[PDB]
């Protein structure tokens, strides 16, 4: 079991950004997908975003576009996320979890005289074990 | 011995820009260039 670490809970003023961090022991982020999740008590899980274990892809649930970024420490021992514009209805439990994916060629053309034309994509397979999480709330 | 002789008592017409020896050189040289070009590797992988 890889140890996971996440930033302490924080209260923030409305209309403004917050930032969080996470870590994986053994620098195992190189072998797992970075993910962020959000939840409110009495409510279902919401995916927030991810980074590939290769680190060559990132993304967000569309609700977060233009409000969220993901960065990492060199050698990927830790990861970070920044959230922007938060308001009192953004109070939620935030999570950092490791993950797995399947990478399969989605299209190809063989080339006799060159690299094959190829298209590829990622399909999430499973969530790996969850981080302890962070709580973030917003108030005056 | 690429001998030449001056001809006694002779003159002759010449026409630069009309002689086709030059034209032969134009296509002979090109053909030679291609002759050595043909047995070689294509670089079309590099259009990536
Ligand atoms: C010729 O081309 C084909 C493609 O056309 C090649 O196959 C493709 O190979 C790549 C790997 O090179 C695969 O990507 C990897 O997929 C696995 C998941 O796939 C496994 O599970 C399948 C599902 O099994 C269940 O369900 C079926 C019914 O559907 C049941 O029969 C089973 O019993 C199970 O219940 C299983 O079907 C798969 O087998 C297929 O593929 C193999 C070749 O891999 C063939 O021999 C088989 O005949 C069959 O077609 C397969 O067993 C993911 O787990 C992988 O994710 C890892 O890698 C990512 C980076 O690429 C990384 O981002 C992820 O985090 C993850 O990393 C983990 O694994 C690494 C080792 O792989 C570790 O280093 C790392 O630490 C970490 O642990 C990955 O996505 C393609 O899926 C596969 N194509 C298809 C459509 O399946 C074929 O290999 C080529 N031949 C040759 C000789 O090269
Ligand atoms: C040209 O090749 C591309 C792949 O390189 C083909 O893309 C495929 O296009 C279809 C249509 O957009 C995608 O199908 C999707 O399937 C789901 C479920 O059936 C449906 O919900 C969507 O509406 C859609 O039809 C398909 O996923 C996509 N493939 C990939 C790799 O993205 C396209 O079909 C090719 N054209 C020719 C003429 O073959």
């Amino acid at each position: 079991q890889v140890q996971l670490v996440q930033s302490g809970a924080e209260v923030k003023k409305p209309g403004s950004s917050v930032k969080v961090s996470c870590k994986a022991s053994g620098n195992s982020f190189s072998n797992h997908d970075v993910h962020w999740v959000r939840q409110a008590t009495g409510q279902g899980l919401e995916w927030m975003g991810w980074m590939s274990h290769e680190g060559d892809k990132t993304g967000l649930a569309q609700k977060f576009q233009g409000r969220v970024t993901i960065t990492r420490d060199s050698g990927a021992s830790t990861v970070y996320m920044e959230l922007r514009g938060l308001t009192a209805d953004d109070t939620a439990i935030y999570y950092c979890l490791t993950g797995s994916k399947h990478r399969l060629r989605d299209y190809f053309l063989y080339n006799e005289y060159g690299p094959n034309y190829e298209e590829w994509g990622d399909y999430l397979a499973t969530l790996d074990v969850w981080g302890h999480g962070t709580a973030v709330t917003v108030s005056s | 011995n690429p001998q030449e002789i001056h001809l006694e008592n002779v003159t002759e017409e010449f026409n630069m820009w009309k002689n086709n020896m030059v034209e032969q050189m134009h296509t002979d040289i090109i053909s030679l260039w291609d002759q050595s070009l043909k047995p070689c590797v294509k670089l079309t992988p590099l259009c990536v």
